[PDB]
Order: structure tokens, then C-alpha cells, then sequence
């Protein structure tokens, strides 16, 4: 039962009041050490007997005193968006080869990608510089989203993700060290990806600036434009970006350099949607009697998204007649359909609104 | 989304929107609590949408049908107490092209028809009055004209 | 200058055809050059990748010629 007294004197310890934490600046001199708080103001205070000559560091977080300031232990410092974008997931592997196509798309992004990593002999003994940079813009089919995290989700613990709504972060907030911290990082873990889904909004150009805020936007560009276009190496981290039109990227990022390649996506083709038809009807389930070339042929000009929730769909379908294995004809049926209901509610391709 | 920019006054929610698709694309537990949108024209709409988690079912509801016209005023005019003989047949033809609104704009309209109203009503007559009263009554025709 | 010399690509039909589809073709476009000459795969970047970059662009017309007729 001391387990108890064990438990409250360490209870005691915690009537010991916390500190106060903050970035170390310069130092004056041995006695006087420049520390900025978080808060901003800037002190210069003395220390105790307990640190080391590991606690100054070249401008380090630091946790100052509550009473003379002084510092007790030093931390490693980060504002930690990491951790948030380390959280997502995805399965494959796998789903990397089964969209099907372009076929010169799948092999390319595994050369330009895993190839730096494996072998970096060939860059520097033809002396080339290898991409640090790709586009993979949307929506002239599918496989942005797919084929890119695939990879990343597959990488593991060295991956970086960026939502675009996180470039707008708050009421007078500041995500112009968001950019530098995302570009530090990614020379941190090598090598890096990095994923920008969505700039239109966040990709602001300077010609029409409304209100107030499309200034905040261009200080985040600038700041990409800078350590993209450095000047800082990025040479061994590669990044991604995704927009749906490059209207607003300006000659900055349409410029080779912060935009390397720009791999434009094509839709499925009859030739590929049979593959991608393979890979759809492997969770469903299915009649004896089955025909690829009849679902590739009803549907054309349908992204992948549209083809598979479609079947689906025609699950749903199958499920409304109650038959488990259920033939293609009313697999048909509800393809044909519901696919030429879509067609005419989204006006694009290829009129503009 | 418009053409060019900068900016639209909703384009923290049209970015926030298009974030929902994200959530529908790399998030996997979006896949749970369905949600429904509703529109009021589709003259805007973006083609990013198509998916089971984004936008999959979309329906176009047209101008209600002359029989489902009387239906669904029906259902509101149960309520209410009506003069007798009603045949439902001529309050059905004379409704063309007419929203649900403007449906209830006349069931609305035939509650006040009970205590006087003061201007005489009598019956029949009550359906096609507040269906002439948006887009009709001349008047002219013809007049300072041929 | 940069690139090791073991040429195996022309130095002579580069200042021609592409030079008539120069400008541009500017600056890191060039690097773009470079960027695909991962493609290889080869021991050497083929004469064919340098070109892949500087015909695409994903430009023009047409034009010249054409906009004299
Ligand atoms: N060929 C496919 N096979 C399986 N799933 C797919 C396919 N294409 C799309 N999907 C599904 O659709 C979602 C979005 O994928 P992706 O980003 O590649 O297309 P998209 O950009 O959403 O297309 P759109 O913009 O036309 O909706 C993914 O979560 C994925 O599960």
C-alpha cells in the first residue's frame, strides 16, 4: 500500500511550478544570454549550475524560469504540422499498377522518383541534374490522387502532406514559416515528397488582389517561389503539386525549376480500361458468364472514379434484384444508365460554363 | 469556381468545398455519416465531383406534372375546409409549367377563401385565379397595339 | 560543358532544328532537357529525350512559314 505514498510524494514534486519557454537569440556575453519567448520579448539572463555548453545552441528553443528567466533544459524546437501530416493512410503498393495507364506514366514516376534514391551514381557520374520537382494536374482522368500516395503511403515514415486549406490557417496568421518549415523538413527526411492538392484558391495571382487577403497569398507564393527556385538545395527532395487549371500559377510556377515536370493525365483508353475493369471486378462479385469488353465499350470518356463507383452502382442495382451472382446484362443496364445520367448534369467536357 | 481571380468573396469556402472532396478522396472515414446537398441551379457546377463519396447521385427535378401538380396540393389543402365539388380535373389542366411554390401560393391563397373573402370567390374559379396572378392577366393584348 | 564528353548525342542538329524552335525554350527549359534525360534507362541520355522536351511546347502553331503564306 505505499504505492500510495509513492504515488503522492511524486504528487509533491508536482507542487513544483512550471517554466516558461522561449528561442535563444545571440549571447552578450557568459552571464547574459538573449532569449526571445514565445510571447516576443526579448531577455537577457543569467544561468544555474545544472546546464551544460549543449544549452546555448545556434538560436535553439529553450525553457526559461518563471522567476530570473534562466534556462533549465533545452528541447528540440518544432511547430509541429507534422505530425497532422503524417496521419494519413492509404492502401498500396498494389494500387500503383492497377490503374493501368498511361503505361508510360507508371514507369516514368517510378524512375524519376525511386531511381535518385537507389542510384544516385548516375547523376553524378554523367553530371545531370536530377528533377526535384513534378506537376500532376486534374481532372482529364484520374489516377492524381491514386498513383501519387500510393507511392508516399508506401514510403512510409518519410513522406510530407499539404492541404490546401491549411495555407490559409488563421486571422492574421502566419504560414510564410509554414513554407519554410515544409521546405526544412523536406531536406530533413530524404528523400522527401510533398503534396499540393487544389492551388487554384491558394495560388493567388497579383494582378487582381482583392480586399485584404490576397496579399497574405502572395507572401505565401513568394515564399515558395524563394527555397523552390533556390539558392537552397533541394536536389534530393522531390515535390508534387495539383491544380485543376494553371491559370493562376503565373510565369513563376509555370516556369520550369519550382514546376519540374508536368505530367498531364489522360483519360482511360479502350485499350487500358480493360485492365482497369480486371481490377474493378475483383471485389464484386459476379455470374459465370462475364464479358470485359462489354462494360469498356458502353462506358467511354468516364474517369476511373466514375467507372468504378459505377459498378457500384450497378451493385446497388444487383442488389435490388437480391441475386447474388448477378449477369452482366443488368450489370449493363444500371452502367449504361446511371453513367449517361452523369453525362448530363456536369456540363464539362468540353464547354466552359 | 468562376474563370479568373483574385477573389471571390466565398472562396475560403469554395477552397473549404473542394477540401470536403478531399475528404471524400483521401480520407477513408468520410466514407461514414452520409451527408445531402441541395442546389438551386446547376449552371455552376464542378466536374471534381463525380465519385460515391463526392456527389453521386444528382437529380433533376423538373416543373411538377399536371396530376402531380393536384397531388401534392392536395396533400397541403387537406387541412383546410373547402367548398364542395371539387373535380380535380379542371384545377389539374390549368396548372402548366408551375412551381410547388407558386402551388402552395394558391393553396395559401384558397384558406382565406372561408369567411367573406370579401370579394366573391364562389367556387371553381378559386384554382386558376392565383395560377393567372404571376404571369398573367392582360389588360393587353391588343391594346396601343394590333 | 558540364556533361561528361563521351558526346553519343549530335552537338550539330541541336543548333539547328531546335534552334528554329528556340526561344523559348528558355533557361530551365533546357534543364527540363536535362530532367529528361532520366528517362534513361541508357547508359547515355538518347538524342530523342533532349528533343521530347524542346518539341513540347505545347506551343506554336505552326506559325512562321505559315503566317508568311
Ligand atoms: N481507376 C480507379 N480505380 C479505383 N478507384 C478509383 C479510380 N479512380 C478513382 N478512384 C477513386 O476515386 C477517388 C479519387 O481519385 P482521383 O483523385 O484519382 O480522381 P479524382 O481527381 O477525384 O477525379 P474527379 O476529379 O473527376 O472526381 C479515390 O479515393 C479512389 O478511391
Amino acid at each position: 500500500t505505499k504505492q500510495y505514498e509513492k504515488s503522492e510524494n511524486d504528487l509533491k514534486a508536482l507542487q513544483s511550478v512550471g517554466q516558461i519557454v522561449g528561442e535563444v537569440l545571440k549571447q552578450l556575453t557568459e552571464e547574459k544570454f538573449i532569449v526571445k519567448a514565445t510571447n516576443g520579448p526579448r531577455y537577457v539572463v543569467g544561468c544555474r549550475r545544472q546546464l551544460d555548453k549543449s544549452k546555448l545552441k545556434p538560436g535553439t528553443r529553450v525553457a526559461l524560469d518563471m522567476t530570473t528567466l534562466t534556462i533549465m533544459r533545452y528541447l528540440p524546437r518544432e511547430v509541429d504540422p507534422l505530425v497532422y501530416n503524417m496521419s494519413h493512410e492509404d492502401p498500396g503498393n498494389v494500387s500503383y499498377s492497377e490503374i493501368g495507364g498511361l503505361s508510360e506514366q507508371i514507369r516514368e514516376l517510378r524512375e524519376v522518383i525511386e531511381l535518385p534514391l537507389t542510384n544516385p551514381e548516375l547523376f553524378q557520374r554523367v553530371g545531370i541534374i536530377p528533377p526535384k520537382g513534378c506537376l500532376l494536374y486534374g481532372p482529364p482522368g484520374t489516377g492524381k490522387t491514386l498513383l501519387a500516395r500510393a507511392v508516399a503511403s508506401q514510403l512510409d515514415c518519410n513522406f510530407l502532406k499539404v492541404v490546401s486549406s491549411s495555407i490559409v490557417d488563421k486571422y492574421i496568421g502566419e504560414s510564410a514559416r509554414l513554407i519554410r518549415e515544409m521546405f526544412n523538413y523536406a531536406r530533413d527526411h530524404q528523400p522527401c515528397i510533398i503534396f499540393m492538392d487544389e492551388i487554384d484558391a491558394i495560388g493567388g495571382r497579383r494582378f487582381s488582389e482583392g480586399t485584404s487577403a490576397d496579399r497574405e497569398i502572395q507572401r505565401t507564393l513568394m515564399e515558395l517561389l524563394n527555397q523552390m527556385d533556390g539558392f537552397d538545395t533541394l536536389h534530393r527532395v522531390k515535390m508534387i503539386m495539383a491544380t485543376n487549371r494553371p491559370d493562376t500559377l503565373d510565369p513563376a510556377l509555370l516556369r520550369p525549376g519550382r514546376l519540374d515536370r508536368k505530367i498531364h493525365i489522360d483519360l482511360p483508353n479502350e485499350q487500358a480500361r480493360l485492365d482497369i475493369l480486371k481490377i474493378h471486378a475483383g471485389p464484386i462479385t459476379k455470374h459465370g458468364e462475364i464479358d470485359y469488353e462489354a462494360i469498356v465499350k458502353l462506358s467511354d470518356g468516364f474517369n476511373g472514379a466514375d467507372l468504378r463507383n459505377v459498378c457500384t452502382e450497378a451493385g446497388m442495382f444487383a442488389i435490388r434484384a437480391d441475386h447474388d451472382f448477378v449477369v452482366q446484362e443488368d450489370f449493363m443496364k444500371a452502367v449504361r444508365k446511371v453513367a449517361d445520367s452523369k453525362k448530363l448534369e456536369s456540363k464539362l467536357d468540353y464547354k466552359p460554363v | 469556381k468562376r474563370f479568373d481571380s483574385e477573389k471571390a468573396g466565398d472562396r475560403e469556402v469554395q477552397r473549404t468545398m473542394l477540401e470536403l472532396l478531399n475528404q471524400l478522396d483521401g480520407f477513408q472515414p468520410n466514407t461514414q455519416v452520409k451527408v445531402i446537398a441541395a442546389t438551386n441551379r446547376v449552371d455552376i457546377l464542378d466536374p471534381a465531383l463525380l465519385r460515391s463519396g463526392r456527389l453521386d447521385r444528382k437529380i433533376e427535378f423538373p416543373m411538377p406534372n399536371e396530376e402531380a401538380r393536384a397531388r401534392i396540393m392536395q396533400i397541403h389543402s387537406r387541412k383546410m375546409n373547402v367548398s364542395p365539388d371539387v373535380n380535380y380535373e379542371e384545377l389539374a389542366r390549368c396548372t402548366d409549367d408551375f412551381n410547388g411554390a407558386q402551388c402552395k401560393a394558391v393553396c395559401v391563397e384558397a384558406g382565406m377563401i372561408a369567411l367573406r373573402r370579401g370579394a366573391t370567390e364562389l367556387t371553381h374559379e378559386d384554382y386558376m385565379e392565383g395560377i393567372l396572378e404571376v404571369q398573367a392577366k392582360k389588360k393587353a393584348n391588343l391594346q396601343y397595339y394590333a | 560543358s558540364k556533361m561528361n564528353l563521351s558526346e553519343e548525342v549530335d552537338l550539330e542538329d541541336y543548333v539547328a532544328r531546335p534552334d528554329k524552335i528556340s526561344g523559348a525554350d528558355i533557361n530551365s527549359i533546357c534543364q527540363e532537357s536535362g530532367m529528361l534525360a532520366v528517362r534513361e534507362n541508357r547508359y547515355i541520355v538518347l538524342a530523342k529525350d533532349f528533343e521530347k522536351a524542346y518539341k513540347t511546347v505545347i506551343k506554336k502553331d505552326e506559325q512562321e512559314h505559315e503566317f508568311y503564306k
